RNA sequence: ACUCUGGUUUCUCUUCAGAUCGCAUAAAUCUUUCGCCUUUUACUAAAGAUUUCCGUGGAGAGGAACAACUCUGAGUCUU
RNA sequence: AAGGUAAGUAU
């Protein structure tokens, strides 16, 4: 216990891991296999299982992981090494991968969890992806390794086919986004772990080695690894391992060595637990009591795995070897993570992660206790120690340093190493770890930075949370009781600062707009702002998406605005951008802040744009990266270049402005790009004023967007499903019917599931999870997660085009419909005021 | 019809004597949808069936789509095994509905006490 | 049995159906001593078991508690805790294949288990398959709620109608006010279990049903591999681990088999349970009907469902006991002997002690104008006068007494006729299913008791579930169908509830001594008594009794002044 | 490679029961909401609280089969 | 299961 404690001082000794994969693919029992390991009185019951990490009540009655989980144990290496390690149970589910980002920003390093008979699938994808985009260090763990044999039956040739193209298809998935060759896996690397959580399976080639080293003696453990998988093949003529084989049927090295004996003694325990599995224990030195031989067939299988495998010191080894520490691991994380760069001073002292150096944490999570009226956050020390009852300064993701504003100092009361179910108190956390702090919530509403008052004021904040999906679900949540609605709203607060890409909104109307990415997302939002946060009766509408506005054609004239003050006018035109652009704007492949020579090199190259007229991009809206680019396109000779840089902030915030509110539905704005035509700036200062040229930026932008021919766009989820292969056509009937089309259906290469592959309206997802399910039965299974937004058929402008409520309009009366409805609830005007 | 009967759906959510016979109108499984109404019935890989149910009949009920990929996939050899099999598993059946048949494929000087007992009852 | 039923019922085109009463009414029960006690039994209906496969449970399959004595299998002659190998409990898992689906996952259950059917009853609304039931709370002003601008139609986008499962699988998202709601269990992982279909075929084997791997050689797989056989060389004492053990057994692919099985096939060893506990077609209506069925036996299935899930819901922990045994105290009494007797014996003994206990309480007021007869049957002996008719009067219990000896001597009368030899083993089974399915219509013991109709009409219900499993391949609708243990433990069931109102019913009737608006005059009756109780108690009443009616005179006029609105004030 | 280690079954009694007592499931009474209503005795069907009943586990105690050797771990376990 | 007992003298 206070070896524990006094594990944290040494940064050198701790790793900062987070295990991630594809829903249900065994992380939160592999957690409860280490708790097990570690805790000699925490044992699973023989039929349900432990899920140590599923704490709340939502997750032990949905069988799904909701939230990251925090466990801070200390683990013994294959040497014997004792590690500290800090593992980070991140929900499975598509839906909360923002839950996997909380939890991946503090983390040095990535656990994929990749189920055996599944493969990867598209979590796993989207999870490698984003885990490189973060630039971790990434290790595989293939759970659930009975499931080729208990199930599938395969030949362990088979099963070492299955299991290399598993780990090939990392390999070919982590080439499309890393650079860096480091980033190769082979379970002779130590990159890959094969694990069965269920039976308490754990060993990389590394571990089981030692098993043989233990059991004969006089084996080098790591040299025997280095040729325990791939091609290689054993030689008992000279014992020595030959690239050939030796004979005509010679078993490869990982088949003959590693898969035949744990095929043979998981038969012997499944099929011959009275004749031949005492004398197969006596030759394994397994020694089972006569009441441990009573159990049932999977306890007795765990219990033979558990002493036969012993600790799951392969899982230790791999991630200490691969997964830096946060005394190494520092630099890369404060490069990507910290606004200031590794430049500044203090990204230098942080980079060496120094727990004496100025306090600087970086809470990602909030969690809510018993009651629910008080959350503490959760972070990641980067430099220093933070201690308990000590006033520090707690920035915010609007913090800057000119504006100390967002920054509110709050003091920290008990700290406490959160470990799953419980949490140990302490009074100081080293630099490098894993810390709840209490008292510092109220600051805190997603994301937010702590350091100390009063010294090192030239502090920044650690970028603001990135999220692999945008969230486009909208839920609009009421009071069954007007009386009781500030206490939804303190609800909703609450929801705002417990799940990371959530995002309540009050509209014009009144309406409290919930956002989220998936129906079980959404559902567990609203189970927790009904039962724990808000405490009251809550009417719930119609889930809905958000839309988007683009354009088609360039504006048939130029538009023009002019101020109130009747001395500036602004002429602009507005044309579509090209296919790409905008997710490339989207992916940060190019930003504003580029250096102008090379900005308009990148359009004149992939897009062939003028390098004069590339140059003359102002910035994209509505954000920074945001998919709208305004480009000057102004006749020098007729326009002051000199003056019109003067007011070229405002329009720029005026664009920014128009492009996030649309004028059609008062929504985003994508894939447009507007041209300023000709400027008139009046020649005096004060007449120029931003609050004069911003709302007129804003109108002619308006005017320029619906001259040009407006269209909505809605999202499109995209939606792989695993089904037996009789169900294939069942989901293809099913996916066209919700105006859904299949792009692909492929085998699952070693299991008889197919893979279905398409995209579909993300309006026409709500219940396509629950149609499929039970039209085929339960046999097929669905994961639905936004890809990417499409113009929806149909004309949004069309005034003759008449809406019947409560009927499902045909296409051509979706753009439209879509529009109306969503402008009344807006709290809008019927229809879209052109003159305005 | 069976378009209104959506609409009327979304419209509707939106806007003495002892009977020992359960009434007709008391039934719920009655749905509009296509796909709640003929729901794709779970194959089991072609080698699972319904409990109660003759494993006889629900041979022939399948949907041979497994029976198919079977064919397809398997080679040569492997196919021989399979046909060895069946060969073997239809003999023993057609013994036991040789020696499992009614009494009027049967002579009287061999018929069997359970034989003379079912033409009796009869 | 349900093997061996439906063979002779598919060969048996024409099925002798039992009649009833077995026996006449009037003729007394047979003696134990002169027809079924030298007699011998005819063949029971009994499964030709194939000495190659079910070798492990040939000897002890067709006996009364198999194994019983066995200290190997069995604790003892209690009966406990059962140690079974796995080739038995393979043997005894292919021998039930008919009455077990071949269900790996629970996945089949998405929405239609028991959290779900929680769910749409707490929520009012009912699963297609599911049962109906009446709402939870009533809430009909809340039910139709007015025309808010938050619920307003004219702002709703409508793509796909909000089904009654969207929310039930998703229950806070979809409705409002989700009060006693379940979650249900989102996913389980997709179990790919692959049963092999030959014996001859090695247990481990990449069956067809697999999608081949087809390992790609387009691009040359690269890893860090040492210059082989130069450097690294095994002693020559290591082998692999388990290298004399075989990678397969003859039990390898049953024993993986095993652990893809049913609830009482998957367990290596386990607790004795009661017959009665045993549902055999619990998981019949558990599962989705079956398509191309009747509308009868759909329903059937849904009150099936119904009667479950009310079971499932309205369930309480057993309470703490402290552990009195019946049959354990008679016999401590010098009044008990005990004995071993065949069933049919004890049967008819029953039979005949029932008759003489009814016809006792018949003859109670020395009354000889009703007869009971041996079917238990209540009939006047002449057409008795309206006196005598209003003097021989017996309640609903004494008629449910009569109505439930009748039953048990139907069922006795079945086995002694099958003893004798008039019916068959098959035509036994036959006729107790029959018994069980139709007690309303054999006894008529619903006029003394409506709530049993909930017994008749599941009796019924479970006869859709197993004659339309039973009947479904080449045998036809018939009198053939002998699966009687649905019926024949529901009625148990019933009788273990019934049987505290008998017992009471009879005890203080038959015993030496005999035993037997309030609301609102309750109040005031029983305050006057206090008040007129506590003045005449500290009354010295030695020489004023006379007081006390004048006492409650005062009680009166002070409330009558007080109901009068008047001024009450007594001088002395 | 050693000496001691003391059984299992079964019949009863007395208590405690959290736990699916029970991988099964009845009845009664009372209190509300209902549906029949025409008066109890039966009911329509949901809820809440109780009681009884069919069974159950753990522990302790007392007899019997048992007849006890030894299983078994404790250990210096021995070449 | 009932709410369907004529009462009265005489042995
Ligand atoms: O067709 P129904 O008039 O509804 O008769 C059915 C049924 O017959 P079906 O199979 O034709 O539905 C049974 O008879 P089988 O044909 O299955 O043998 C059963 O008869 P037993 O239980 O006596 O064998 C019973 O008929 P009944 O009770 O009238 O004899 C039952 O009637 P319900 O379905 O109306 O309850």
């Amino acid at each position: 216990m206070d070896f524990l404690a006094d594990l944290m001082d040494n940064s050198e000794l701790i790793r900062n891991v987070t295990l991630c994969g594809h829903l249900h693919h065994g992380k939160t029992c592999f957690v409860d296999c280490l708790i097990e390991q570690t805790h000699p009185e925490i044992r699973k019951r023989y039929d349900q299982d432990l899920c140590y990490t599923d704490i709340l009540f939502t997750e032990q009655e949905r069988g799904v992981g909701i939230k990251s989980t925090p466990v801070t144990v200390v683990l013994p290496d294959t040497k014997g090494k004792s590690y500290l390690f800090n593992i980070m149970d991140t929900p499975g589910h598509v839906n909360f991968s923002d839950e996997v980002t909380a939890g991946l920003r503090i983390s040095d390093g990535v656990v994929l969890f990749i189920d055996a008979a599944e493969g990867v699938m598209l979590n796993t994808e989207r999870l490698i992806k984003h885990a490189v985009q973060e630039r971790l260090a990434v290790t595989v763990c293939i759970n659930k390794i009975d499931r080729l044999i208990l199930e599938l039956k395969l030949p362990p040739t088979d099963a070492y086919y299955k299991l290399r193209h598993i780990v090939d298809e990392v390999n070919g998935l982590i080439s499309m986004y890393s650079t860096d060759e480091n980033l190769i896996l082979s379970p002779l690397l130590g990159n890959v772990c094969f694990s069965s959580s269920q039976y308490s399976i754990c060993f990389t080639l590394g571990s089981f080695a030692k098993i043989y080293a233990d059991t004969f003696g006089d084996i080098n453990y790591q040299e025997f690894a280095k040729r325990l998988w791939g091609d290689i093949y054993f030689n008992p003529k000279t014992r020595k391992f030959t690239k050939k084989a030796p004979t005509s049927s010679s078993q490869r090295s990982f088949v003959e060595f590693i898969l035949e004996p744990l095929y043979k003694i998981l038969a012997q325990v499944v099929g011959d637990v009275d004749t031949s599995l005492p004398r197969t224990l006596d030759e394994l030195g397994i020694h089972l009591t006569k009441e441990e031989l009573k159990l049932n067939i999977r306890p007795l299988l765990r219990l033979v795995c558990k002493k036969f495998f012993g600790e799951f010191t392969g899982f230790v080894d791999m991630c200490v070897q691969h997964i830096p520490s946060p005394k190494v691991g520092a630099k890369p994380k404060i490069e990507h993570t910290y606004t200031g760069g590794v430049d500044s001073d203090l990204g230098e002292a942080m980079s060496d992660c120094d727990p004496d150096g100025p306090l600087m944490c970086h809470t990602t999570k909030m969690y809510s206790t018993d009651d629910g009226v008080q959350f503490h956050a959760f972070g990641r020390v980067l430099s220093g120690t933070i201690h308990a009852g000590q006033p520090v300064k707690v920035l915010g993701e609007n913090y800057t340093l000119e504006d100390e504003e967002d920054s509110q100092i709050c003091t920290v009361g008990r700290l406490w190493i959160s470990v799953a179910r419980y949490h140990i108190e302490v009074n100081r956390v080293p630099a490098g770890n894993w810390v709840l702090i209490e008292g510092v919530d109220q600051p805190i509403v997603k994301t937010a930075t702590i350091t100390e008052p009063r010294g090192n004021e030239e502090a920044q904040i650690f970028r603001p949370l990135k999220f692999n999906t945008t969230s486009v679900i909208k839920i609009a949540v009421e009071p069954v009781n007007p009386s009781e609605l500030p206490k939804m709203l303190d609800g909703l607060r609450k929801v705002n600062k417990s799940y990371p890409s959530l995002t309540t909104k009050v509209e014009e109307s009144g309406e409290h707009v919930i956002l989220g990415t998936g129906e079980l997302y959404l559902d567990c939002v609203m189970h927790d702002l009904r039962k724990m946060y808000s405490e009251i009766d809550i009417k719930v509408a119609d889930p809905v998406v958000t839309f988007c506005e683009t354009v088609v054609e360039t504006s048939s004239l130029k538009c023009f605005a002019e101020t109130p003050n009747k001395k500036n006018k602004i002429t602009m035109i507005a044309e579509p951008l090209e296919k790409g652009l905008a997710e490339d704007i989207e992916n940060e492949v190019v930003q504003i802040t580029w250096n102008r020579k090379k900005l308009g090199e990148f359009f004149q190259t992939k897009y062939d744009w003028d390098l004069l007229a590339a140059r003359s991009i102002w910035a994209f809206g509505p954000d920074a990266t945001g998919p709208n680019i305004l480009v000057d396109d102004t006749l020098p000779s007729e326009v002051d270049k000199a003056l019109l840089g003067s007011v070229k902030d405002s329009i720029v915030q005026g664009f920014q402005w128009g492009t996030r509110e649309g004028p059609l539905c008062d929504e985003l704005i994508r894939n447009v790009k507007f041209k300023i035509l000709d400027a008139v700036v009046a020649q005096e200062p004060l007449h120029r004023g931003g609050g004069q040229i911003i709302p007129t930026a804003r109108r002619v932008v308006y005017s320029a967007f619906l001259m040009a021919t407006p269209r909505l766009m809605e999202p499109y989820y995209f939606v792989e499903v695993q089904a037996p292969a009789d169900c294939v056509s069942a989901v293809y009937t099913v996916l066209a019917r919700r105006r859904g089309h299949v792009t692909q259906d492929a085998p699952i290469p070693g299991s008889p599931l197919y893979t279905i592959k398409a995209f579909i309206p993300a309006i026409d997802s709500f219940g396509f999870e629950t149609d499929l399910r039970t039209h085929t039965q339960g046999q097929a299974f669905s994961l639905s997660v936004f890809h990417h937004w499409q113009i929806v058929p149909g004309d949004p402008l069309d005034k003759s085009i008449v809406i019947r409520p409560l009927e499902p309009q045909p296409a051509p009366h979706l753009a439209r419909e879509f529009m109306i409805k969503t402008r009344r609830r807006k709290g809008l005007s019927e229809d879209v005021s052109i003159s305005k | 019809k069976d378009k209104s009967k959506e609409l009327h759906a979304i419209k509707e959510r939106y806007l003495r004597k002892f009977v020992f016979e359960w009434d007709a109108s008391e039934d719920t499984s009655i749905d509009y949808n296509p796909l709640y109404k003929e729901r794709h019935q779970v194959q089991l890989l072609g080698r699972g069936f319904i409990a109660g149910i003759d494993l006889k009949q629900q041979k022939r009920e399948q949907s041979r789509f497994y029976g198919d990929l079977m064919e397809k996939r398997r080679t040569l050899e492997e196919k021989e095994q399979e046909e060895a099999r069946l060969r073997k598993l239809r003999k023993k059946e057609a013994k036991q509905r040789w020696d499992d048949r009614h009494w009027s494929q049967k002579k009287l000087d061999e018929m069997t006490d359970r034989d003379w007992r079912i033409f009796r009852e009869d | 049995m349900w093997i061996m039923m439906r063979r002779e019922k598919r060969d048996r085109r024409h099925f002798k159906r039992m009649r009833f009463p077995p026996f006449d009414d009037e003729e007394p029960p047979l003696d134990y001593a002169d027809n079924i006690l030298d007699v011998e039994p005819l063949e029971a209906i009994q499964l030709e078991l194939d000495p190659e496969e079910d070798a492990p449970v040939l000897d002890w399959f067709y006996d009364h508690q198999p194994l019983r004595d066995s200290r190997k299998y069995v604790n003892g002659s209690t009966y406990q805790r059962w140690q079974f190998t796995l080739p038995m409990m393979s043997t005894l898992y292919r021998l039930a294949n008919q009455l077990l689906t071949d269900l790996v996952d629970d996945n089949y259950f998405y929405l239609f288990d028991l959290k779900a059917f929680f769910t749409s009853k707490a929520l009012n609304m009912a699963i297609p398959g599911g049962p109906k039931f009446e709402p939870l709370v009533r809430d009909i002003n809340l039910q139709d709620e007015d025309w808010n601008e938050f619920n307003d139609i004219n702002k709703i986008i409508i793509r796909q109608p909000i089904r009654t499962e969207y929310k039930i699988a998703f229950p806070y998202l979809y409705n409002n006010l989700p009060h006693h709601v379940h979650l249900t269990w989102y996913h389980t992982p997709n179990v790919v279990f692959i049963k092999t279909e030959d014996p001859d075929l090695p247990a481990f084997y990449f069956d067809p049903l697999i999608n081949p791997i087809s390992h790609r050689h387009s691009v040359k797989s690269q890893e860090p591999l040492p210059d082989d056989d130069e450097e690294f060389e095994l002693p020559e004492f290591v082998e692999p681990f388990l290298k004399d053990t075989p990678l397969y057994t003859d039990n390898t692919a049953n024993g993986i088999a095993l652990l893809w099985a049913p609830r009482p096939f998957n367990l290596r060893s386990g607790r004795t349970r009661r017959a009665l506990d045993i549902p055999l077609v619990k998981n019949w209506y558990r599962e989705h009907c079956p398509a191309g069925q009747p509308v009868k036996v759909r329903v059937s299935y849904q009150k099936l469902l119904k009667y479950y899930v009310l079971n499932a819901l309205k369930h309480r922990p057993p309470k703490a006991q402290k552990k009195r045994y019946l049959f354990r105290s008679f016999k401590a009494t010098k009044f008990f002997q005990s004995t071993k007797l065949d069933w049919v014996e004890v049967g008819l003994q029953v039979c005949r002690q029932g008759y003489n206990m009814l016809n006792l309480l018949i003859h109670r007021k020395n009354l000889n104008y009703l007869h009971l007869d041996y079917n238990f049957n209540l009939k006047p002996v002449k057409t008795l006068t309206t006196k005598e008719r209003k003097k021989s009067r017996f309640g609903n219990a004494f008629h449910l007494c009569r109505e439930v000896l009748r039953l048990t001597k139907l069922v006795v009368d079945s086995h002694v006729q099958y003893r004798l030899g008039n019916v068959d083993a098959f035509q036994l089974a036959d006729g107790l299913q029959y018994i069980f399915a139709h007690v309303g219509q054999l006894t008529g013991m619903y006029r003394y008791k409506y709530k049993l109709m909930r017994q008749i009409r599941m009796c019924k219900d479970l006869k859709h579930l197993i004659y339309y499993r039973f009947n479904t391949g080449p045998v036809g609708k018939g009198p053939g169908c002998g699966f009687w243990a649905a019926g024949w433990r529901v009625w148990l069931f019933f009788m273990r509830g019934i049987t505290p109102l008998l017992e009471r019913w009879l005890g203080n009737l038959l015993a030496r001594q005999f035993e037997g608006q309030r609301v609102e005059s309750h109040f005031d009756l029983e305050l006057r008594a206090a008040v007129m109780h506590d003045i005449l108690d500290m009354m010295p009443e030695g020489i004023k009794q006379n007081k006390a009616r004048t006492i409650l005179q005062h009680l009166s006029e002070a409330w009558r002044c007080w109901k009068a609105n008047i001024p009450w004030k007594v001088p002395g």
